[PDB]
């Protein structure tokens, strides 16, 4: 697996800094899921799975990798041809389920990012309005 | 310097 072993290996590196992480990291990331595209559906798996997985102060971190990955690679390969978005789409629902399970003041973080995917088409607006709902509920909860 | 959704 190692072009997918190297995209673990950054992945799992960020339990090694307390948050936030910084930009040189995230591009360390980034640069590794990049690389190991071939296995883009590993890689959205491993991301995931980490989501899933990580200590509450992880979350945030967790999702600016899906962020940073799907810029990354639209810039790259182009905004219609990139494999990211439309692959993390498909288990989108449960992850931000889980992303949701962060501290308490980490949420406006989330709406951050779901704000920006919707105005720079980054995800479609179908796909993001139940994300956004799911914020609001968890508010008046 | 932290990674920020907004910057390039």
């Amino acid at each position: 697996m190692e072009a997918v072993k190297t995209f673990n290996s950054e992945l799992y590196s960020l339990n090694d800094y307390k948050p936030p992480i910084s930009k040189a990291k995230m591009t360390q990331i980034t640069k590794a899921a990049i690389k190991a595209i071939k296995f883009y559906k590993h890689v959205v798996q491993s991301v995931e799975k980490f989501i899933q997985k990580c200590k509450p102060e992880y979350k945030v971190p967790g999702l600016y990798v899906i962020d940073s990955i799907v810029r990354q690679s639209r810039h790259q390969f182009g905004q219609e041809k990139d494999v990211f978005a439309p692959r993390f789409s498909n288990n989108i629902i449960s992850t931000f389920q889980n992303l949701y399970r962060c501290p308490g003041d980490d949420k406006s973080k989330i709406v951050t990012v779901l704000n920006l995917w919707q105005k720079n088409n980054v995800f479609k607006s179908e796909i993001i309005q139940p994300l956004l709902d799911m914020a609001a509920a968890l508010e008046h909860h | 310097p932290s990674y920020s959704p907004t910057s390039p």
